[PDB]
């Protein structure tokens, strides 16, 4: 129960998952959560994907879930394993403090179940225009197993059920337990994003949200693996350079199916055929950072 | 190339 | 320590385990039936999920950069062994009935004994050993799927048996003569009161009659429970008989018969002579011999 | 889908 004021870990915890469809902004969410004294989310921990996949495997497939009611391994004894593990690694992968937190991009395919397990915990689900996310993915070289890099068809038709599955299951979460946070509204509007975001979780202001990139290396601070593909970005104050960078760089075939491609491009307010969409009017606070950036601050 | 940088499903 | 009903029974990463396996078709669920027989034991079915869990972070592990990764992201072997501890514990404390000792079947999972000995320090294993000519006719005429195994082939199932049981072997080797203890199927059947005896004082559980009458416990509270589905169950609801021991042979292609000493070397160094065709296993005690006959009267 | 009896060795 310990980690290690002493605080002790268990399925009654408050919990927050942070996650999306990688390259939407979910690492900046965590550092700025990560930023908070009272906060500690740190890095992907990999795992905790993996062990949720297996679990959604074991349900679907027939055969296997009736050989394990069989044997005894019900929904109650899966489900107390997978708590177990899963609060093990998020308890003692980082150091202690008193609002628990995981990022790990994937997880929010089961927010359901994870809400289920971890009856306070709550989900900040990142939002960001597919066709950002795919061409970050694609000129990077960040690896997704089953995404075609060599496609934009291919990742955005995949970037599309991915984030339609974590929207729906966000949705029967109930907007107490689950909010959508939109990446280029949080680079737009930091203060007023994570203002609505801490209260949503319950939690009070700190200008140190605002400051993330002061706190990297710092204790009570965010830790960044040097390996994540992230990483060299979340150093950087929130800034504007990545909002629209995918601009142009999408085939003309992929520019005509877009809304066929990705229906939840509209749905989560997206013009498919704007291009780009205009996110919005940046905030000065935002506008400053992407100054300082160019300069190499 | 064991594995990537994300998996699910 | 997680705590069940059902006085109540405390659990914990320290309390002592018995990991029944080895190669499937060698006994394994007989052995785990004859423990459930005795009251103060639970093992229960085969959960299948522990040595999946135990594939999937053997991966993680065997992979340099992802073990990098890892240790980058503070999941470091003690969290992941931690993580292990409580996923494996929960599962084996609570899929079936509680009870003083908590034991778990399920075959491969003794490849990895060294790290589960690692896991629970006060864990036991016992090795099930069977002529590998005897578990590998078993899974090719009754169709038992081990991923990997090639049904169609003796040749290729005795391989594999072979490279299967090299590794158990050596790990059970590896954590010693006072935590894992290889137990031959046939001496089993042919001899059950005494390796009942020498089985029970080596996990220093207390003798029990049960262990012997372990058919009249099926379904029965602190009994034995049988998934319907697991390729064993018709046969371990019968009591300790001998019809299984030897029905092997002749039913081995010649070529394979001629080969089975570069095939299976495993064969000579656990003491089955590859060239017996087929050994001489023993004789049984007449116990053995009354429950054979009770079978073939059709008692069950 | 690949359901064996045994699917881990
Ligand atoms: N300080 C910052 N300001 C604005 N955007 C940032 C940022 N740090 C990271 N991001 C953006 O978050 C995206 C990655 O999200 P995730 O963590 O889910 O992979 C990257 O997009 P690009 O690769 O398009 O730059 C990255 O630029
Ligand atoms: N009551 C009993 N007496 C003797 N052997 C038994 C038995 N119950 C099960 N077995 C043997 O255990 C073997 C299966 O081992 P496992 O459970 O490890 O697969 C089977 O071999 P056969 O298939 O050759 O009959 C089976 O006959």
């Amino acid at each position: 129960l310990v980690m290690v004021v002493e605080y002790r870990y268990g399925k009654a915890m408050p919990l927050i998952f942070v996650g999306g469809v990688p390259r939407s902004g979910t690492t900046l969410m965590r550092a700025m959560l990560d930023a908070h004294p009272e906060v500690r989310c740190g890095e992907e921990t990999r795992i905790i994907p993996r062990v949720l996949a297996m679990r959604q495997a074991w349900s679907k497939s027939g055969r296997e879930k009736l050989r394990l009611d069989e044997a005894g391994v019900t929904d109650e004894v899966l489900d107390a394993a997978m708590q177990a593990f899963i609060l093990e690694v998020i308890a003692k992968h980082g150091e202690p403090a008193r609002v628990l937190c995981n990022k790990d991009p994937f997880t929010l395919k089961s927010s359901v179940y994870l809400s289920r397990l971890f009856p306070n915990s709550k989900f900040l689900l990142m939002v960001r225009d597919g066709r950002a996310s795919v061409h970050s993915m694609i000129t990077r070289k960040v690896t997704i197993a089953g995404f075609d890099l060599s496609s934009y068809r291919d990742c955005l038709t995949k970037w599309n059920k991915a984030i339609e599955v974590m929207y729906a299951q966000c949705m029967e979460v109930g907007k107490e337990k689950c909010l959508p946070v939109y990446y280029e509204q949080l680079v737009l509007h930091p203060r007023r994003s994570l203002k609505l975001i801490l209260d949503f979780l319950g939690i009070a202001w700190s200008d140190a949200v605002l400051h993330h990139e002061d706190l990297i290396g710092k204790p009570g601070g965010v830790s960044l693996s040097k390996i994540e593909r992230s990483t060299d970005q979340v150093i950087k104050p929130v800034n504007l350079e990545a909002l629209s960078k995918w601009t142009g760089h999408i085939p003309g075939d992929v520019v005509r199916d877009m809304a066929q491609i990705a229906p939840m491009l509209a749905q989560l307010g997206y013009d498919p055929y704007a291009n780009p969409p205009n996110y919005g009017n940046p905030d000065p606070f935002v506008i400053n950072n992407t100054q300082r950036v160019l300069k190499g601050d | 190339e064991d594995f990537e940088d994300y998996e699910f499903d």
